[PDB]
């Protein structure tokens, strides 16, 4: 099908053209991410009673 | 234990939902639901009008006959991996399967070189055997006959099965296409299957559908009292 | 003359039969009704009238069990060493539980009925708040039946002697007879018809079922089951009934004794006993073991 | 010709590929070798939602933490109240076999769809059907609200769609996927979403466009569940393969795999913790688990229902989690 073999031929060199960055650079941003919010969580930490929502 | 007078608003209102909700559940719990199934155009078209008084997707239609209000879905408008939502269909009381006899002598036009009758049998064995239908029952519809009774002579059985070894008669041919559909059946000791030769033009599919369905209750009930 | 030999008869078969019985219905019972329990307990829900009752039928024969381990310490050391409060309230808790199992099976043969004419369970006595209410009631009814029972029921208490006498053999022989015999029509009679009859019913209808269908499987194994619930009601229950009342009316005013007879009945009735007992050891294997539904889920939950 | 275009494009995969390949000088196993482990996770059932009377298919909380909405197929919809038991709406349904539930941010509508290939659009009034969308040829498989004006739809017809409610007219169509779209999930900027189908892949999408910017592939069965990591800069992806897989956007390839040897059931639902240090994913064996999601350790096990984990979600705040089941039972844990 020369149809839709350049419909993918297309999409593939669509993709091809982004800028990466090196891994253990998106993991450390990960990492700090996950760092910065830590107090925030209630589930990781939990929270004192008379102030979770369903203490009942 | 005090409550307020809006906390108080807000329990009645769930008290009404939750009787809305149970009076839905018993009017809706004495509707028999049955899934209708079948391969290509074997049927499914003729026997829908035959049995109702009263690509979308699932199509359902409603009728009564004595005392019972059945449910019928057909679901063949689904060109979609049947893998992802069968289960939806797991608690349906039985499953009535169409098949055509006069499609044993012909090929699929999108493929040649495949005959219609080993399609419907291959459907047949991943229906019947397949989870979550370890306990339903099947009503196996072989439609289209005086239509294979006058073809099938000029034309041998042995097109379909190579293997057949008897006359040209009908009566003989259509109790070997049945025994064949009735020998997929791996779980002989907790599921029936109910054959009718539907070619029928009265009111006997209705009748055949309404028996089927009260043995198939009447079981069910001796099987949950200890009985069976 | 010609009753030495019944009255050793009669000595050995209360020392020794009555203990080996008691003690092997007491082990196996024991088992099955707990098994029972425990199934219907953590392993079953969605509770519906059928459940209730079967659940209260296993949790009367278990209390009727319990009385047995005191009665098999006596009967071989010859007499009652506990106190008359205990004997008195082990003997009515025995003969209620006796008499409330068989107004549980009527009702259970009642169930079994309203099933195959209201299968979507469209009927009033259907409701799971009717069986509680029904099952509160039959208690009460059967504790109010067996309260006249105390009079009779009675310790003996005397020099060198302290003996617990049985129903049959304790009280005034004509008001405990008159008693006896209301409890038999009240408590054994009109149940027993009365499931006969329901029972009857659900036979012709699975007969007229049968062998107007088509080509399925037939409906043979329910009614066998059927009939076999009545043959084993009966054939346990009507002798007992039949030797207690020809006891307690053999040691009335009328007696003459006229070849020391007084020793064979006593015999025959402490043979029947036990007989009768037999109901709830074999009421757990035949109304929940022998199904494969119950005893298949019983043993995926035990699984865990 | 036929062969130009099929070399060309095999180059460009294996090009794409060794560009990729060419660019994890390291992995998310060495740099968070020293991060303390988050320990022992432990939780209680604290509230058992019990007013569906059939299986529960889908969920969803709402910007609130208060209220969500769930749908059973029994025909019903219905509207909670999670701080109590109450019941504040159920909504019956014109067809009884829905696979999907949504609760507008702005708490004024929800929407519905299944077996029907029809989504339904819902006026709370805060009852009434608002609208009826229906362009699709399958069944819809999910579905979330952009705003109180438009709406993202997942078909089992391999396309997902961007509508318009005010008019019902279908705004634009995003297409590529050669399977059954299963789940959708949408960045918390609402520019772009990801979508997992049943080819064993998943594929970024603009939302102001219509084009596909990146595809990611590595599972080996189809993939029932996707979610978003709270900064929006990678995903989580739940399939039959029984091998959680995160992966992330910029650096364009997988990170880390959750996977057990005594796990041979297929997720069902996967959903993030408010930090990104947890990740609980639903399983068919009637199971949830709590993975650390830095370390891939099975950080806990939620395990109150019976018969299966079809929905799983997460409040706002993370202060709680609200489980529906086949079973009927929408379980709240904290
Ligand atoms: O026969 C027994 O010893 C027990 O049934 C109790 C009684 O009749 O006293």
């Amino acid at each position: 099908s020369i149809a839709q073999a350049r419909k993918l031929v297309e999409q593939l060199k669509m993709e091809a053209n982004i800028d990466r960055i090196k891994v253990s650079k998106a993991a450390a941003d990960l990492m700090a991410y996950c760092e910065a919010h830590a107090k925030e969580d209630p589930l990781l930490t939990p929270v004192p009673a008379s102030e979770n929502p369903f203490r009942e | 234990c005090t409550l307020s007078a809006e906390d108080k608003a807000a329990v009645e209102r769930s008290k009404m939902i939750d009787r809305n909700l149970r009076e839905d559940g018993e009017k809706a719990a004495r509707e028999v639901k049955l899934l209708l199934l079948g391969a290509g155009e074997s049927g499914k078209s003729t026997i829908v009008k035959q049995m109702k008084i009263i690509t979308t997707g699932i199509v359902e239609t409603h009728f009564t006959f004595k005392d019972l209000h059945f449910k019928m879905f057909d679901v063949g408008a689904q060109r979609s991996e049947r893998k992802k939502w069968i289960h939806c269909f797991e608690g349906v009381t039985a499953i009535i399967f169409c098949v055509a006899l006069s499609d044993y002598d012909l090929v699929l036009a999108e493929d040649e070189e495949m005959n219609r009758m080993h399609e419907s049998m291959k459907l047949f064995d991943s229906i019947c055997n397949n989870k979550w239908f370890t306990d339903t029952s099947i009503i196996l519809f072989l439609n289209k006959k005086d239509l294979f009774e006058e073809k099938i002579k000029k034309s041998p059985l042995t097109i379909c099965y190579p293997e057949y070894a008897g006359s040209n008669t009908y009566e003989e041919a259509a109790a070997y296409i049945q025994c064949q559909f009735e020998d997929l059946n791996k779980r002989k000791d907790t599921k029936e299957i109910y054959t009718h030769f539907t070619c029928s033009t009265d009111t006997k599919n209705v009748q055949f559908v309404f028996d089927a369905v009260t043995d198939v209750i009447i079981k069910n009930n001796l099987k949950d009292c200890g009985l069976f | 003359a010609t009753c030495k030999n019944w009255l050793a008869a009669e000595a050995a078969l209360e020392k020794y039969y009555l203990s080996i019985f008691y003690g092997i219905e007491f082990v196996v019972g024991v088992l099955g009704n707990t098994i029972v329990v425990y199934g219907y307990i953590f392993s079953l829900k969605n509770w519906n009238s059928s459940n209730i009752y079967l659940f209260n039928l296993s949790v009367s024969d278990l209390a009727f069990l319990c009385t047995l381990p005191m009665l098999i310490r006596s009967y071989a050391n010859g007499n009652w060493i506990y106190g008359d409060v205990l004997c008195i309230s082990n003997r009515y808790v025995l003969h209620a539980n006796l008499y409330t199992s068989i107004l549980f099976l009527t009702f259970i043969s009642i169930d079994r009925y309203l099933i195959i004419k209201y299968p979507f369970r469209e009927h009033l006595l259907q409701k799971k708040e009717f069986a509680i209410l029904i099952s509160l009631a039959i208690w009460v009814l059967v504790t109010l039946e067996l309260l006249p029972i105390l009079p009779l029921i009675n310790p003996v208490i005397t020099d060198n002697g302290t003996t617990c006498n049985d129903f049959a053999s304790s009280g005034d022989p004509n008001y405990n007879l008159i008693y006896s015999m209301c409890l038999t029509l009240l408590g054994f009679l009109i149940p027993l018809f009365v499931m006969c009859f329901f029972y009857y019913k659900i036979a012709l209808f699975l007969k007229q079922r049968n062998r107007q269908v088509a080509t399925a499987l037939p409906l043979e194994k329910p009614l066998n089951l059927v009939i076999m619930a009545v043959v084993i009601f009966s054939v346990l229950f009507t002798p007992y009934h039949v030797m207690r009342n020809v006891r307690i009316a053999s040691r009335l005013g009328s007696w003459k004794q006229y070849q020391c007879t007084q020793v064979v009945i006593n015999s025959f009735y402490i043979v029947t006993r036990p007989l009768a007992f037999l109901n709830s050891v074999i009421n757990p294997v035949f109304y929940f073991l022998l199904g494969d539904h119950f005893r298949d889920m019983l043993m995926n939950q035990l699984r865990h | 010709e036929l062969d130009q275009l099929r070399q060309e494009a095999e180059q460009l995969k294996n090009q794409i590929r060794d560009a990729r390949k060419a660019c994890a000088d390291a992995t998310l196993s060495q740099i968070t070798n020293n991060i303390d482990p988050v320990g022992r996770i432990q939780m209680r059932t604290r509230r058992t939602l019990r007013g569906h009377l059939a299986k529960i298919y889908a969920m969803h909380w709402g910007t609130d933490s208060r209220l969500l909405v769930s749908a059973s197929q029994d025909g019903k919809l219905i509207i909670w109240d999670s701080y109590t038991t109450n019941k504040v709406h159920a909504i019956p349904l014109r067809s009884s076999w829905v696979m999907t539930c949504a609760y507008a941010p702005s708490g004024n509508y929800v929407a519905c769809g299944g077996l029907d290939n029809i989504c339904s659009i819902y006026n709370l009034k805060t009852v009434r059907v608002s609208r009826e969308l229906a362009g699709h040829t399958g069944y819809l498989s999910c579905c979330r609200f952009l705003d109180d004006n438009q709406i993202v739809t997942s078909s089992g017809d391999t396309t997902c769609a961007l509508w318009d409610i005010e008019t019902g007219q279908q705004t634009t169509t995003f297409t590529g996927h050669t399977g059954d779209v299963m789940s959708l999930s949408l960045a918390p900027d609402t520019r772009l979403f990801v979508s997992g189908a049943c080819d064993a892949s998943a594929k970024l999408w603009d939302v102001r466009e219509g084009m596909c910017r990146q595809t990611f592939t590595g599972h080996e069965s189809d993939i029932n569940a996707i979610c978003f990591f709270p900064n929006g800069n990678a995903f989580a992806t739940g399939s039959d393969d029984a091998t959680c897989r995160l992966f992330d956007l910029r650096a364009d390839q997988e990170l880390m795999t959750y996977s057990h040897d005594n796990i041979i059931c297929g997720i069902t639902s996967v959903s993030f913790s408010k930090s990104g240090r947890l990740l609980l994913a639903g399983y068919d064996d009637f199971n949830c688990n709590v993975w650390d999601a830095l370390k891939a350790d099975r950080a806990g096990v939620l395990a109150g229902h019976d018969n299966r984990v079809s929905c799983l979600g997460v409040t706002d705040d993370g202060m709680a989690v609200a489980t529906g089941s086949w079973d009927s039972f929408l379980k709240i844990w904290n």
